[PDB]
């Protein structure tokens, strides 16, 4: 059901999404251990994910949540990095994509910092790095992140010690 | 998957020590996110 539409680097939509990626890189307290050492990305491709059944399933839940939160979906665009990105764009998010040991409970996690989600493209803590070179800071292998539409509704604010 | 806190649809995890670290968010239902853009990229070695 899923179709991928390539955006042109000359399209303002491509440039806007790249801008969100580049401008939300930060330094991480692990010195780069998990996601590698870098200040910016080389963006190779940005594709729109089109799936009618997944979108209708998303918008149906969004409507429900909206009606439960003084008519406010509280919808954000947030990054998600994961070894299972191929399963996510074809089948959607579900509990197998949930971080069981996350600081805020077993659920599906998203980041405002693109570089935070980059720490998880090869797994938790960067796993063993890229499959070809076993290098968490690989500058050669291609990585993939998702930039997702996320309905937060009424969000419980939890301050962390990070 | 866990449940969200009662009366809430998600959790906002907000770093309180590193002022430059942005927020992290958790949802507990797959239907509350849509993977809109797939971004293929490399990290670049600092010059
Ligand atoms: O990496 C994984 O390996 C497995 C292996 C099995 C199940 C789930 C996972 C995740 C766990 C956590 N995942 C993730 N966590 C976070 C952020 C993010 O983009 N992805 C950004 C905010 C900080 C937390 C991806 C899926
Ligand atoms: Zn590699």
């Amino acid at each position: 059901g899923t179709i991928l539409i390539d955006l042109s680097p000359d399209d303002k939509e491509f440039q806007s999404v790249e801008e969100e990626m580049q401008s939300t890189v930060r330094e991480h307290r692990d010195g780069g251990h998990a996601g590698g050492i870098f200040n910016r990305y080389n963006i190779l491709k940005i594709q729109k994910v089109c799936n009618k059944k997944l979108w209708e399933r998303y918008t149906h839940r969004r409507k429900e949540v909206s009606e439960e939160n003084h008519n406010h979906a509280n919808e954000r665009m947030l990054f998600h990095g994961s070894p299972f990105v191929n399963a996510i764009i074809h089948k959607g998010f579900d509990e197998r994509h949930a971080y069981i040991g996350g600081m805020f409970g077993a659920g599906i996690y998203f980041a405002e910092n693109s570089s935070k989600s980059n720490q998880y493209v090869y797994g938790i803590g960067g796993g063993t790095g890229c499959p070809v070179h076993k290098d968490r800071s690989c500058y050669i292998c291609h990585r993939q992140l998702l930039f997702c539409r996320v309905t937060l509704g009424k969000s419980f604010l939890q301050f962390s010690a990070m | 998957m866990a449940h969200s806190p009662p009366g809430h649809h998600s959790v906002t995890g907000r770093p309180s020590v590193n002022g430059l670290a942005l927020a992290e968010y958790v949802i507990y239902r797959g239907e509350q996110a849509y993977p809109e853009y797939l971004i293929t990229y490399q990290i670049m070695r600092p010059e």
